[PDB]
């Protein structure tokens, strides 16, 4: 109980510890490649990924890991 | 939902074939990214990118600095919650739901 | 900061009545294109008048 | 407030691109050193577009 509730950074690492973090953080993703406005708006998607991971902590490796697995998938018209 | 996109361009696909009647078409059911005049027109444009620039104004002063997240779903206010997961128009608030399930 | 939330109400007022404008427009856009497309199947059809 | 501002704009972007109705296209040419023809280039009337 010293080295979990004094020392264990309180971060979620999967996506079961936080499916109402982690699903708004996709459905974020699925909207920006159907903008026609995408490249005067880059920051405006930023600046709402960070206050969802913010607001839920949500891990920086993991997140990581879902924005390079869900743009994957639309790789062939949006890779700019 | 998906009976609107799937009927709204199989009928111009139907009229492809009639009007200049040389070249037969089956394309995918996709997002036709803008659809001919929205493509090329820099007076469409240029005043929909400067909605967009206001909009980020207000979500960067230092008073509005108190708000919810884009896409937040509701719990409390029973009457929100009905009127997000229902209309047929945005459909990323149904898309949560399946993703949470 | 709270206390008042007062003048910072209808400046929001005032961006959500012009999204509402800017809708409907835009859906009054998709209902004229609809009609050349009415016109141009029924006269390539061959009945003129 | 916020709540019905955020909904507004989610089906603002979800009506430029993804319903989208758009033109039926009758291709007219008039060189006759084409003879190929993408339909990705069909762009509508000088006098519709200032219309639209």
């Amino acid at each position: 109980l010293l080295k979990k509730s004094k020392y264990e950074l309180k971060k979620y690492n999967l996506l079961v510890e936080n499916s109402v973090g982690y699903g708004q953080l996709v459905a974020l993703l699925i909207l920006a490649y159907y903008d026609p406005d995408n490249f005067s708006k880059v920051s405006a998607y930023l600046k709402e990924i960070y206050h969802i991971m913010g607001k839920y902590s949500l891990d920086s490796i993991r997140t990581l890991d879902v924005i390079l697995n869900v743009s994957s998938q639309f790789i062939t018209e949006g890779y700019k | 939902f998906y009976s609107k996109i799937k009927m709204n361009n199989r009928t111009r696909y139907s009229l492809e074939e009639a009007l200049n009647t040389e070249y037969y078409a089956n394309y995918d059911v996709m997002t036709p990214k803008l659809p001919v005049y929205m493509k090329h027109s820099n007076a469409m444009k240029m005043d929909r990118n400067e909605f967009w620039a206001n909009l980020q104004n207000i979500k960067e002063s230092d008073d509005y600095t108190l708000r919810p997240t884009i896409m937040d779903i509701s719990l409390s206010n029973t009457t929100c919650l009905y009127k997000q997961l229902t209309q047929e128009d945005d459909d990323y608030y149904r898309k949560q739901f399946i993703l949470q399930l | 900061k709270l206390e008042n939330l007062k003048d910072k109400l209808p400046d929001i007022k005032s961006i959500h009545s012009k999204l509402l404008l800017r809708i409907g427009k835009l859906q009054g856009l998709y209902d004229s294109v609809q009609v050349i497309n009415r016109e141009v199947e029924g006269l390539s059809e061959g009945r003129t008048s | 407030t916020f709540e019905h501002l955020n909904r507004d704009t989610l089906r603002y972007i979800n009506l430029l691109k993804r319903l989208s109705v758009d033109l039926a296209k009758q291709v007219e040419v008039s060189d006759p050193s084409v003879t190929v023809y993408e339909m990705d280039k069909w762009v509508p009337s000088e006098k519709l577009q200032g219309i639209l």
